[PDB]
């Protein structure tokens, strides 16, 4: 749960 | 390997006659606007007002039906007339003017491309934009000016036969992408060359979208650092003109010999606008 | 409400139980290049294996795919190559002096321990080479004991089973160690919270800003304002902004220690070459 790289994504789809 | 003079050469002599463009917060700075409103700023101290969790919570969509007066003290600032697009943003109108521009994917939602007069069919808001609300009850769609009086009254837009609250079309946390954004199937493939502007690449799948064009697609990178899946995956033909936003499009505009025809564009626009 | 007021008392021990959070800030100072950057480094050497990004070194699925990558790191931040800088020493400094409650630390360097700062002082949240677990075996291993496979190219193997011995890093997914669960006790007893040289972009790591009480203050020298503590500052919030090694220095200097601190990083010094 360390620096989950999608943080806080706008989901595309 | 390439330089920004190689580039120039080839748009001057219509070698690239299809291009599509990028750009993020880096060219909106440049006219003042704090899309981000991490530093110190006006449109910082307010939002703290509402206590909320932490800054990005606003483009949440549930802290928002808590609570929708920090959005639209958002919105208060960014609804066109109060900023003006910069070269950059005429730099693209130059490049539609010309019949050279094939899309223009922007992450921003200040909406100066269009207030530059780019059209709709020619750009893709990524993020969304305040020209356009939906009743969040009858789903109902509404143009910006419809509700701009509300919005600069301190006022939340509640809709005529709903009275419910009418959210402009922004792109919040959770939300899918706006349709316009599948045409990156079409437009990438056939683009000739890819212009990059003040844009981190940190966020996907717009990151993703560098690698799209084909091996032949000179990419131009004028962001402030080498960033992006640029840096991690470059390609023989890319250009980077590293650097201040603005001092990299006034150099490849002169390298281009377009100053002249440029000049013109700012003060007929400037004109219009007040 | 201002720095020299923090390091009073502190000087006075009347800040006696503190708790320190450190990120890649400290580290850079050193030389380690950690924020693998697009500029010379181990960004082109990582390119060589042609990794779908950066960040996919830490994953598991990839390193079970392909393992060297995150081997190449390795051999770079393994202990023994690189030196702890002033702030690593500042630290244990304050750990002799009986005022360090914990050190939290984002960091997998490890200078940490290298400047002196006991395990137990030390709750290192992204993992640690002190230690390895075989990918199969899943049997513990010590840190040296890899060191000659690591530094040699090579990819070690678990002595029994002959399965890949992983350091314990924490990759992306893996959820944080247990030393991590610390936070619940130190926060609320800690007495002054540093804050040194951390983006606080890590919402888990970043929340902890807030949970010392608001008779504590908080300590942020890093170079800009960021975190909870930009968002939602408190009265009690002291913000050294600037380089990380000058803020630091100044702090060292207001606290009348920097006498004490150049015989500690001079005989440190040659205690490690
Ligand atoms: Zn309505
Ligand atoms: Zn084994």
């Amino acid at each position: 749960s360390p620096v989950k790289l999608k943080t806080f994504k706008x989901i595309p789809m | 390997k390439l330089s920004l003079q190689d580039v120039a050469e080839l748009i001057r002599a219509r070698a690239c006659q299809r291009v599509v463009v990028m750009v993020g917060a880096g060219i909106s700075t440049p006219s003042g606007i704090p899309d981000f409103r991490s530093p110190g700023s006006g449109l910082y101290s307010n939002l703290q007002q509402y206590d909320l969790p932490y800054p990005e919570a606003i483009f949440e969509l549930p802290f928002f039906f808590h609570n929708p007066k920090p959005f639209f003290t958002l919105a208060k600032e960014l609804y066109p007339g109060n900023y003006k697009p910069n070269v950059t943003h005429y730099f693209l109108r130059l490049l539609h003017d010309k019949g050279l521009l094939l899309r223009l994917y922007t992450q921003n939602i200040d909406g100066l491309e269009r207030v530059s007069g780019i059209p709709a069919s020619k750009l893709v808001e990524a993020h969304g934009t305040f020209a356009s609300a939906t009743c969040t009850v009858c789903q109902r769609p509404f143009p910006g000016e419809d509700i701009r009086a509300d919005v600069m009254a301190d006022r939340v837009p509640r809709c005529p036969v709903c009275t419910g609250v009418v959210k402009p079309d922004i792109v919040f946390f959770g939300e899918p992408l706006p349709q316009r954004f599948l045409l990156h199937v079409v437009d990438f493939p056939m683009a000739d060359l890819l212009l990059i502007l003040g844009t981190s690449l940190e966020v996907e799948p717009f990151a993703s979208l560098t690698e799209a064009v084909r091996s032949s697609v000179p990419r131009l990178l004028i962001n402030r650092d080498l960033v992006g899946p640029l840096a991690w995956h470059p390609r023989s033909r890319d250009v980077a003109q590293l650097g201040d936003v603005v001092h990299g499009v006034e150099s490849l505009v002169e390298l281009l010999g377009w100053t002249e025809e440029m000049r013109d564009l700012v003060q007929r626009e400037t004109g219009k606008l007040d």
